[PDB]
Order: C-alpha cells, then sequence, then structure tokens
C-alpha cells in the first residue's frame, strides 16, 4: 500500500473537516456528477494528526492512478505544510522531505519541476502545463514581473511568495533577481492561501505564485485579478524515489490522460468554471 | 564512446537546413545521405548546415553534459510512426540503435514513450486548429468536426498524415478521422496555402508550429482557435534509447537552462512574431 502525500491547494487538493460520524459530506461536482472524495490525516507547535477529507484535481488523479496501475493508498497531508526546499550540510523539508525519508512512497501534489528537486527524485512527465503570474488587488496597476515597483521596490509596495516553495527557490537562485528576492524574504509567507487572504485584507500588495492556483482564485473572488501572462513556464508532476517500480507506468499514464482527454476533463471539472 | 550519432529533421523554425564547404555562424554541421536513383540503394552523404531553436539546445547540452556528437537528418520517413509493428522516422532511427538520440519537433506521446525514452518536455505543444480569422469552431470537439456531414456543405479540414497528430485524432475522433483523410496535406505550406486560398476551412497540426506560423502570417489573417489553446497538452523531448545513459544528465542540463532564463533569448531568436 502506497503512502501518498499530499498538501492544501485549491483548486487542486481541497482540505474540509470530516462529519460527526468520520465522513465526508456528499458534494457534487459542476456536472452534477459526485464528487470523489478520501480521507487524509494531517495536522490543524506540535502536530496533533486528525483524519480529515480531501478532493479536487489532485485526488481525481490520484485516484485514476490507482485504478490504471491497480495499487492502494493512503494519503496524508504533509506534516509542515511545506512544497520542498533543499536549505555545513542541507536537508529537504516539506513533500520533499517525506518522500527522501521514507514517509511518502509519492507525492501528488501541485509540485513544481525543478533541478533542484529533479537531482533527488524521479518527476513524472508533466500532468499540468502552466507558469507563474502575479495576483493583486483589483485597482493595483502594475504592468508585470518588469514594474518599477518590483524592480526597484521599497516598502511602499510589499510583494512576496511562499515560504519553502519552488518560486522561492526560483527567485533565490537568479542573480538577475536578487534585488527582488531580498525584498521578499522579509514578507514570504507560510502557505499560498494565507497569502492570497494577506492581498485582500490589503497586507499584502503582489503575490507572485502558480498561475493555475492564481487564476483560479480570480475566477471565484472578482476583487482579486492577474496581472499580464505569464513570465516564466512551469509544470506539475507526480514524484517519486528514484528506484521506485512505478514510475515508469505512472509518466504513461500521465501521457495517455493528456492524449484522451481525461486531464483536460479535470480542468473543466476543477479549474475552468 | 562520447562522440554520440544524433539524428534531427527540418521543420522551421526548429530545424533549418542550408546548403554550404564549412559551416558557419550560427549552423552546426549535419549531413543528409541523398540517393543516386531509384534503381539502387547507393547514395552519398551531402555536407549541409543546421541551425535553429532545437539546434541551439543541442549546442547547449553539447556544452554542458560535454559531448560531441555527429549530426544527420533522417531520411526513412520524417518524426515517426509505427507501420506493422516497425517504427520509422526519428523514433525508428533510436530505436533501432543508428542515433543515440534525436533532437526536433519530436512530440511526446504515449506510444513512443513505449520505445524509446523523452528528456522532460523543453517546448511546450500538443493539438492546435489554425483557421481563418473569424471562423466559428470552439475546439477539436465542435460538432463541425465531430459530425461534419451535419453540415451542407461540409466542414473541410484536415492535417500532415503520419505525425503524433493524426495518431491522436485516429484514436479519439474515428468518424473525424475518416473523413478528414481526403484533405490530407503534403506538409505545413501545402496546408497555409490551402487555407489562404479557400480549399480547406481548418488546418489541424502540431501546436508550436502552428504558433509559428500565425505570428508570422502576411497580414495576420489565420489564427489559431482559442487565443492559442492546446488539446492533449505535451512537449518536445529528446529521444533516447530506453535506459540511456545520457537521459539524467540531459534532463538536469534542460532544467537548469530554463531554470536560469536562458531559454528567453532563444524563443526572442527563433520563435517571435509580429502577429
Ligand atoms: C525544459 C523546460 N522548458 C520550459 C520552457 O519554458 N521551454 C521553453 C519554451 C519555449 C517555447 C514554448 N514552450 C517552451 C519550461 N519548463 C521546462 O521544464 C519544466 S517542465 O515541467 O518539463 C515544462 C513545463 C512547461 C512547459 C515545458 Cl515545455 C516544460
Ligand atoms: N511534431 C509531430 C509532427 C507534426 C504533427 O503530427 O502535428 C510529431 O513529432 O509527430
Amino acid at each position: 500500500r502506497l503512502k501518498i502525500v499530499t498538501i492544501h491547494q485549491e483548486p487542486f487538493v481541497y482540505v474540509k473537516p470530516t462529519l460527526s460520524d468520520g465522513t465526508c459530506k456528499e458534494e457534487f461536482t459542476v456536472n452534477g456528477d459526485p464528487v470523489k472524495k478520501v480521507i487524509c490525516t494531517g495536522p490543524n507547535s506540535p502536530r496533533h494528526t486528525v483524519p480529515q477529507c480531501c478532493y479536487g484535481f489532485c485526488i481525481d488523479l490520484l485516484i485514476k492512478l490507482a485504478r490504471t496501475m491497480n495499487f492502494t493508498y493512503e494519503v496524508h497531508l504533509v506534516a509542515d505544510g511545506k512544497f520542498g526546499t533543499q536549505e555545513n550540510k542541507k536537508e529537504w523539508n516539506g513533500m520533499m522531505g517525506e518522500l527522501l525519508s521514507g514517509q511518502a512512497d509519492m507525492i501528488v501534489a501541485p509540485l513544481t519541476i525543478n533541478n533542484e528537486r529533479a537531482q533527488y527524485i524521479e518527476f513524472s512527465k508533466p500532468f499540468k502545463y502552466q507558469g507563474l503570474t502575479i495576483l493583486v488587488k483589483k485597482g493595483t496597476r502594475i504592468t508585470g514581473i518588469n514594474d518599477p515597483r518590483l524592480r526597484n521596490p521599497s516598502d511602499k509596495f510589499i510583494y512576496a511568495t511562499v515560504k519553502q516553495s519552488s518560486v522561492d527557490i526560483y527567485f533565490r537562485r537568479q542573480v538577475e533577481l536578487s534585488t527582488m528576492y531580498r525584498h521578499m524574504e522579509k514578507h514570504n509567507y507560510e502557505s499560498a492561501a494565507e497569502a492570497i487572504q494577506a492581498v485582500r485584507d490589503n497586507k499584502l500588495h503582489a503575490f507572485i505564485w502558480d498561475s493555475a492556483v492564481l487564476e483560479f482564485e480570480a475566477s471565484q473572488k472578482c476583487d482579486l485579478v492577474t496581472t499580464g501572462e505569464l513570465f516564466f513556464r512551469s509544470g506539475f508532476g507526480i514524484g517519486m524515489r528514484k528506484d521506485s517500480p512505478w514510475k515508469q507506468n505512472v509518466s504513461l499514464s500521465i501521457l495517455k490522460s493528456h492524449e484522451n482527454g481525461f486531464m483536460e476533463d479535470l480542468d473543466k471539472t476543477w479549474v475552468r468554471y | 564512446d562520447n562522440h554520440l550519432s544524433i539524428v534531427t529533421l527540418e521543420e522551421a523554425p526548429f530545424v533549418i537546413v542550408e546548403d554550404i564547404e564549412t559551416c558557419v555562424r550560427n549552423t552546426v554541421p549535419c549531413r543528409k545521405f541523398v540517393k543516386i536513383n531509384n534503381s539502387t540503394n547507393e547514395g552519398m552523404n551531402v555536407k549541409k548546415c543546421c541551425k535553429g531553436f532545437c539546434i541551439d539546445i543541442l549546442k547547449k547540452l553539447s556544452r554542458t553534459v560535454k559531448f560531441t556528437y555527429d549530426l544527420y537528418l533522417v531520411t526513412n520517413g520524417k518524426h515517426g510512426k509505427k507501420v506493422n509493428n516497425v517504427w520509422n522516422g526519428m523514433i525508428g532511427e533510436v530505436v533501432y540503435q543508428r542515433a543515440v538520440m534525436a533532437v526536433g519537433s519530436l512530440t511526446i506521446n504515449e506510444e513512443r514513450s513505449e520505445v524509446v525514452d523523452f528528456s522532460v518536455p523543453f517546448v511546450e505543444t500538443g493539438i492546435s486548429v489554425m483557421v481563418s480569422r473569424g471562423t466559428q469552431v470552439t475546439g477539436l470537439s465542435d460538432k463541425k468536426f465531430q459530425r461534419p456531414h451535419d453540415y451542407s456543405p461540409p466542414f473541410r479540414f484536415g492535417t500532415v498524415p503520419n505525425g503524433s497528430t493524426e495518431r491522436n485524432i485516429r484514436n479519439n475522433y474515428p468518424y473525424m478521422h475518416q473523413y478528414m483523410t481526403k484533405f490530407n496535406q503534403k506538409g505545413v505550406e501545402d496546408a497555409l496555402v490551402s487555407l489562404k486560398t479557400g480549399k480547406l476551412d481548418a488546418f489541424i497540426y502540431d501546436a508550436a508550429v502552428l504558433n509559428y506560423k500565425a505570428g508570422r502570417d502576411e497580414g495576420c489573417k489565420l489564427v489559431t482557435i482559442g487565443s492559442g489553446y492546446i488539446f492533449a497538452t505535451t512537449g518536445y523531448g529528446i529521444a533516447l534509447q530506453k535506459g540511456s545513459p545520457w537521459k539524467r544528465q540531459i534532463d538536469l542540463a534542460l532544467l537548469q537552462f530554463v531554470g536560469d532564463g536562458e531559454m528567453e533569448e532563444l524563443e526572442t531568436l527563433w520563435l517571435t512574431g509580429i502577429c
């Protein structure tokens, strides 16, 4: 039985409390179909683990991979709520640390493929093609990645990303972005949901994050808009250890789902409506 | 051993072929086997020069992964098609071990990944539909494509056969595919002329190529639907033999290229369009 790790990240992974009887509420998709839900454990500082309810884009993809390749699974949230970063000795945190330490056998999450992570784990072919963009409060006028308020920043315009995410490494490794990185390091948020909430409450003036996430937020919350297109292309992939026996069939199933419209249906069910 | 046999195929702007006897500037030497006549197997390698986006990627990979190469153009087919359980094209060159890898506008799909190994995608692509500006087509699943004879006159649309695009249409839309074959185009340029002259209502083809042709169309009359929408999202990938020891280093190099912003210069060098 495979131990699956994931992270709260709507619309890809929803996280709701269970009912009183330890079950998940029967709900229905935008097309009238039942929403497939799985029990996922995780913390609510000590980390007391409690069973919760998981569903969304990545959960639907996990169920497909299980039925396609005939394996059983147990899902749990990442203990430190982080995606994964390598920080004398270096150490991986987040879902990357759980996959390498054996706490998880597979990462099923909006996990960006980068050179840093691929050096230690195996990535499948991308199951989602997206990129990086900027979320702002409606009315805030900035052009994009090349706006002077970002390239020559002050304390009058605060922007940041998620701590210990692929976007965090993105601005740390590129010396051309060193000016922006030193502004964000003081304001990076613990989770995307908190940073998005900070933009709503006008505590954060710009959020640099995944476009598939930010554009979904702008579609449901009309006081938020994304500025410009994508200044960088990135993709999400299934994460396994390099010696996993499932890695080839996982990658083939990703391609098959792309080529028969299943990934597009998931995009219609969870992303674009 | 460290000097690799690499196959490619011409498709602008990703691989461009020129004449020459010393290749110059941003071009690298690439040979092409050209037959003497059609009554013999005799032929000779013509020394030519190759350039383009995917050639610049190969130049970067050769410098980073540290290897030299003898580049040559495929003559047995094009990109790759399985005929009678036998792969031709660039995939066939890799499957039957005549080339260590293949670089070009080579689409990653499932059935090819069964016989070769693919690097991470480095050019986003898939299936797009090019039409004259204003054509009302929702997408690949538009009823004009799915049930083409529900319209009088029926919608005229085709592709360039034997590639990844026709393979996807053959498996997903049987009725659409069998109706489509009478509109098969010999190549992209033939399809563009068929579009502009009104002989064809829609042209279904590789996403990245159509994106490039749309941005360079005279008068900007030909466009891709959905503002550049892509069905069955995938990418161009370096093909390698299954279990190739070069794959890991190729992947890390490609991810390092995009991670440090090196792709933007190759994009502005080859892929820009006025439209
Ligand atoms: C290797 C790599 N290249 C890019 C990249 O932008 N290439 C340049 C380019 C130019 C024109 C069109 N499309 C791409 C991005 N990401 C990469 O690796 C990450 S990924 O998840 O494999 C991936 C995610 C999204 C798209 C792709 Cl093509 C790959
Ligand atoms: N890039 C395609 C060829 C063009 C197409 O089929 O759209 C392939 O590798 O097969």
